[PDB]
RNA sequence: GCCAGAACGCGACGAUACUACCCGCACGUUGUAGACGUAUAAGAAUAGGCUCCGGCCUCGUAUCCUAGCAGGCGAUUCCUCCGCCGGCCUCGAAGUGGCCGUCGGUAAUUCGCGUAUUGCAAUUUAGACACGCGCGGGAUCAAAUCCUUUGCAGACGACUUAG
RNA sequence: GCAUCGGUUCUGGCGGGGGGAUAAAGGCCCAGGGAAUGUGGCUCCUCCGGGAGUGUUAUAGCCCUGGGUGUAAUACCCUCG
């Protein structure tokens, strides 16, 4: 366990069920969370079966009035995940509306929370849970084929930021390689006895 | 009940060349270059000796052995059409109406196009559009004969299956209008 | 750890008209001995007429295995009831004692077939001594000569209060 | 000139009460130390004094911060979890707050 | 004829590999019984890295790059013992990668607080080393 | 129980809700869809509707029972004075929609647009655009020509600002109508370049439109008030010895 | 394509009187679901990868930073690390980073003076954003409603117009 | 707030005793008997890594039956501190 003023998540990868479980359990705990690249999650099982799902959850609708108290189908990806979670949450409650608040969910990597650290959930990764030989989708097909339009737009962005950073992945490897021949060149200056003190040590 | 060891093996010809990356297969010989992605496949691919290629299966159940076989006849189909290619052949068959046939070469993305006329004396006209890298040709050792040839076996089968089955006869009884095109003969270009 | 064999002889109470009656012996697989005896009354009361009420126990001991590291093949005949009638079956295990093999095969019954505890009935257990002895296929592959085989896609063991990992775990271990 | 920090106490978090599925009881509350994942690791806090500081509104002894202090008393669970008592039940507002784990009754 | 091809290669379990237990022990592999258990025995003179005769789980376990050549199946304990000191077993596993990093854990949560101030002033004077010897390398490009 | 005879719904329920239009001028909801391998041209344009009236041709339509005689045909007239071109904006894609990032004016504007951002014009100082127009005036206007490369380099979408000029009519509104105008063509930078020559020029519409194209309008419909589902609807009405 | 447009969803632009606006300084009469080192940017595969090309990978059980009155005043000594400003480029998904210059601070080594009495424990009153108040400097001189009027509108409000 | 006690209770560690086939195994030593998923040798096929025969310890080893060390150790159950 560890206190942190903020977790930002890679979505990709993940199991959709499983990671809402995890999330929904910091949250009320008091943890801030922001889940990125919703579009990649994953879902156990063939894609047709996932899509008779979404459909049987379309024809639910209010009868005499649907502008009003009927249960509002929101296609965007991020928009599914977000509803995997408020299912395991007490959001009638003031304690539940707050615990919402301390979570953000994203298609893509917005420019606030690229050149930062995303983590991972191994309790809900695909390649560590499923059997090989077993079927899975994308929730990014689905929402395509429900009736979301930013598709190609998301994967136009995406392409641009991966160029970028194949730029910064070169200025790092660099200072790597200086760091090391600094250490090289240092090691065997100066230090008589310091160095036989820490390898004790253990460092 | 798994089973522990299941293994097959492919021979080459010391003619051409195959390359194995990340389960992507690459075949190369003396009539061009395929390429088939096997990523949904949990196989194991070695090098038995100096010119033969080893599949495994290890704790693999009844269902999972059978794709091991399936794998092998795919990859050696690969190297025989690049090594001595596919030829299919179509016969017409008509008892009043003869049937027009004509066949064009696109410019502008380089593949064949077949247009069919006086189907059962039918007004509407019929288009199909072959695959890249299958070519098209009327016959001339014999009438009524199309030939289809090519590198890939996947690419000449489907492209000559299309021009079957957009020829059919509609509410009659098909076992006595038998007007078509069929495939006739199956072989290589060499030999 | 579950399940032990005993020997339990038994006989019926001595009577003016026969003294001296005769004794019997069985071998039962159970948890303690609190069951074993009842175990013994069970079978007993279904070959000879005799009851727990007009017989006695004689003796009960535990059997050891003798040779508990030595690598067996063993063969089991059993009965047992289906949703309707009753059948005879012959299994084959591959471990180190009776007791293991026993349990083993009150597992496999419960998975495959749906049998339970109470509708099975032990024949015989013997130690197959010969290499020519094995029938089922599924023991024969493990008795093949000079076997090896690796482990494709070992997922690490990572500990479960330890969430937000900081890099890609791999498998290949 | 001393780059450094001073902290000598360990962080927490206010869970929940002692509760069933459908009862509570706010005497006894639950409190997660960072760090701690076992009862193996649980027991070496037993007796340690818990603070919980919030503030006020207005001044009374010239400051406007309060404290409840309590003490740790079992361990819960299997998972490191802990059970505390205070002198006043937490305000049940700050499910989600942090507290202080002191160090004061030594060995 | 050209072929090329890049995959995995694991570690075989077999008669004669050596095993690494949960808790740093070692054992040798006798007998195959499933694909899940395999008889082992460890009969090493150092304490820490002896295990009795038994059956492990392979859940539990690692494979070494170890394997002791012509062991026969189903060797006793002292034809183990007698293959294991001749191959030099404990000496090869002293200079695995493995071996090295368990010493250095070990090291590190044997530290004092007295130690752990001093190993804090140790890393200064080597770091105001380090970063003269990289201003100089990078100054010049 | 079942209705004892069949019959179609009385109205469509695509154009739902029956309530009084938010503006009152027509609103462009889509454009068609850009090739940049035509010249660059404008969309659209604006008039005001004058009347109908009657026209005599000859019908050309083979195969119809017409054809080659002379038919009556019913036609309407709209007014169609220049207009005005006075802006552009620029547009960029975001994974929440379009959205418009610059829009650059010229240096000089008409009474005529001036008192569309006005509700009381007679009384005020008349100040719209006064600051906005020494922005030409200063370092060779640099904040002009830096907003005009913006859009080069970042936007995908260019539109203009016209607007009417109504002095030209018989009507006795002063206030002018002023909305905004895709261009479709060629390139970016030509899109732009285009825009900005026509600054404070007037544009005719035989430049827009042509003969013998079809087209589509755009604009509210008359109005009436409060009506009852006889005539709003189409029911059937009720016997003549109905109570209440 | 077509209709509505969240009255607690968002963007661009015009003019902004009343110190309503901008900059700097100093305070607290204040609020915040909860600072206390709130330190860590490749992409991709998992029946395969990383690399300085020598090799390396179960394991973040890591790496960075971390001493001095809550951190003083001098010396010996060192050319490292940190910050406020200014100048050039650069950044559009909800706009960010880099280079250079002046200035201020600074145990990698080794010392000299000071610390007490808060009395044997009692939050270590210490962060960041918002809001208010008071100064000292700059910039600015606007609109809306009623009212009269129109009939492309209308039960009354509202709407399209003119003064 | 701390120290020394009383009542109740939760939770760690250490030293002994008894039982069973006086645990069963197991290491070392003595004597007898066997075989194969046959070690070394010998023969044949391929040099292309190897494979196939033959037969009972040799340049590896394994399984049964008695005996000694031995009132061996350890596991499990019970029990005194
Ligand atoms: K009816
Ligand atoms: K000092
Ligand atoms: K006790
Ligand atoms: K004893
Ligand atoms: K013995
Ligand atoms: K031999
Ligand atoms: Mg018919
Ligand atoms: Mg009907
Ligand atoms: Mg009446
Ligand atoms: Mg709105
Ligand atoms: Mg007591
Ligand atoms: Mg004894
Ligand atoms: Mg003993």
């Amino acid at each position: 366990s560890s206190f942190e003023s903020v977790v930002v998540i890679d979505g990709k990868g993940h199991l959709l069920g499983r990671l809402a479980s995890i999330v929904a359990k910091q949250l009320l705990s008091g943890q801030k969370i922001v889940v990125v690249r919703c579009e990649a999650l994953n879902i156990s099982g063939e894609f047709f079966r996932a899509k008779l799902k979404y459909h049987a959850y379309l024809r639910k609708m209010t009868r005499y009035n649907p502008t009003r108290g009927g249960p509002f189908h929101f296609r965007a990806p991020s928009r599914i995940f977000y509803k995997a979670v408020r299912g395991m949450i007490p959001h009638k409650t003031a304690r539940g509306a707050a615990a919402l608040e301390r979570l953000k969910v994203f298609e893509g990597v917005p420019p606030p929370y690229d050149k930062k650290k995303k983590m991972v959930v191994p309790q809900a990764l695909r390649v560590l849970r499923l059997q090989p030989g077993r079927k899975y989708c994308t929730v990014g097909r689905l929402s395509h084929e429900v009736g979301w339009k930013y598709q190609d737009v998301v994967a136009r962005l995406e392409e641009r930021r991966k160029a970028k950073g194949a730029a910064y992945y070169e200025r790092k490897k660099l200072a790597a390689r200086q760091l090391s021949e600094a250490k090289k060149a240092a090691a065997a200056k100066v230090d008589p006895k310091v160095s036989e003190a820490l390898a004790a040590y253990g460092y | 009940m798994r089973y522990i060891h299941s293994e097959e093996t492919i021979p080459v010809p010391e003619n051409l060349k195959v390359s194995i990356k990340s389960r992507l297969v690459t075949v190369e010989g003396p009539r061009g270059k395929l390429q088939k992605d096997l990523s949904h496949i949990a196989v194991n691919f070695s090098v038995v000796k100096k010119g033969v290629i080893g599949l495994e299966i290890h704790h693999g159940s009844r269902k999972d052995v059978a794709a091991l076989r399936t794998v092998r006849t795919i990859i050696n189909n690969m190297i025989i059409g690049v090594t001595k290619g596919f030829k299919y052949k179509m016969r017409y068959v008509y008892a009043h109406f003869p049937i027009n046939v004509n066949v064009e070469k696109n410019a502008e993305t380089g593949c064949y196009e077949v247009e069919i006329r006086n189907f059962i004396g039918e007004k509407i006209v019929r288009k199909v559009v072959m695959a890249p890298g299958v070519e098209v040709e009327i016959s001339k050792a014999q009438k009524d004969e199309l030939i289809l040839s090519g590198n890939s076996l996947e690419a000449v089968s489907q492209s000559a299956a299309d021009i079957q089955q957009i020829c059919k006869v509609r509410n009659k009884d098909i076992r006595k209008f038998l007007d078509g095109i069929y495939v006739s003969e199956k072989g290589n270009i060499v030999e | 750890g579950r399940l032990q064999e005993y020997q339990v002889i038994g006989r019926h109470l001595p009577t003016e008209a026969n003294p001296n009656p005769a004794l019997y012996r069985m071998r039962i697989f159970a948890p303690n001995e609190v069951v074993a005896k009842s175990r013994f009354w069970y079978f007993l009361r279904g070959l000879k007429k005799v009851k727990k009420a007009t017989g006695e126990i004689v003796s009960v001991n535990v059997i050891s295995e003798k040779h508990p590291l030595k690598v067996k093949n063993f063969g089991i005949w059993l009965r047992y009831d289906s949703r309707s009638g009753t059948h005879n079956m012959y299994k084959e295990y591959r471990e180190t004692s009776r007791v293991a093999a026993v349990e083993a095969m009150y597992a496999d019954m419960a998975a495959r077939h749906r049998a339970r505890f109470r509708s099975i009935h032990i024949l015989k257990v013997v130690e197959l001594e010969k290499t020519e002895d094995v029938k089922r296929p599924y023991i024969k592959q493990l008795v093949a000569k000079n076997l090896s085989f690796p482990l494709p896609h070992r997922v690490p063991k990572i500990s479960t209060k330890k969430i937000f990992s900081a890099k890609r775990p791999s498998t290949f271990s | 000139p001393s780059e450094a920090g001073h902290r000598l106490y360990v962080k927490g978090r206010h869970l929940s009460y002692q509760r069933g599925r459908r009862n509570t009881h706010p005497k006894t509350s639950l409190i997660k130390i960072e760090g701690v994942d076992d009862t193996a690791a649980a027991n070496f806090y037993l007796g340690k004094r818990v603070a919980y500081v919030y503030r006020a509104q207005k001044e009374v002894r010239g400051t406007k911060i309060r404290v409840i202090w309590g003490k740790i008393t079992r361990p819960h669970g299997n998972s490191g979890v802990v059970r505390a008592k205070f002198t006043h039940p937490l305000p049940a507002r700050s499910f989600g707050a942090s507290v202080r784990i002191m160090l004061y009754p030594s060995s | 004829a050209e072929i090329n091809v890049e995959a995995t290669s694991w570690r075989r379990v077999e008669v004669g590999r050596v095993l690494k237990l949960e808790n740093g022990s070692l054992a040798a592999i006798v007998e195959i019984i499933d694909h899940k258990r395999v008889l082992a025995d460890g009969p090493s003179s150092d304490p820490k890295l002896a295990t009795p005769r038994g059956i492990v789980p392979l859940s539990r376990a690692l494979l070494t790059p170890i394997v002791i050549p012509k062991l026969p199946r189903g060797a006793r304990t002292g034809a183990v013992k007698k293959a294991w000191e001749a191959y030099g077993v404990d000496a090869k596993w002293k200079e695995t990668n493995w071996a090295k990093k368990q010493l250095q854990q070990e090291r590190r949560q044997s530290l004092t607080d007295f130690d752990r101030f001093k190993v804090m002033r140790l890393k200064k004077q080597r770091r105001f080393e380090e970063r003269k010897a990289l201003a100089k390398i990078k100054a010049a490009a | 129980s079942h209705r004892k005879y069949e019959a179609p719904r009385h109205g469509s329920l695509a154009f739902l809700p029956r309530k009084r239009a938010a503006r009152h001028r027509g609103r462009v909801k889509s454009f068609p869809k850009d090739d940049p391998k035509k010249p660059v041209h404008l969309t659209a344009a604006m008039g005001y509707k004058a009347g109908m009236t009657t026209i005599v041709r000859d019908l050309d339509r083979p195969g119809a029972k017409a054809h080659k005689k002379e038919v009556v045909e019913a036609v309407t007239i709209i007014d169609c004075p220049p207009m005005v071109v006075v802006g552009l904006v620029g547009y960029i894609e975001t994974p929440r929609g379009l959205r418009s990032l610059t829009t650059v004016w010229a240096e000089h504007l008409s009474d005529e647009v001036k008192r569309r951002f006005y509700k009381n014009w007679y009384k005020s100082k008349k100040k719209a655009f006064t600051k906005y127009a020494k922005k030409y005036a200063e370092n060779n206007g640099a904040s002009i020509t830096r907003e005009l490369e913006r859009i080069k380099k970042y936007c995908t979408v260019v539109r203009v600002l016209a607007h009417t000029q109504i002095r030209k009519t018989p009507l006795k509104q002063k206030k002018a109508h002023l909305m905004e105008i895709q261009i479709n063509g060629g390139s970016v930078a030509d899109k732009v370049e285009f825009g900005r020559s026509l600054f404070e020029k007037p544009v005719t519409i035989d430049t827009i439109f042509e003969k013998d194209e079809m087209i589509d309008v755009i604009a509210v419909t008359k109005g009436h008030g409060f009506v009852g589902v006889t005539a709003r609807w189409g029911t059937k009405k009720l016997p003549r010895k109905t109570h209440k």
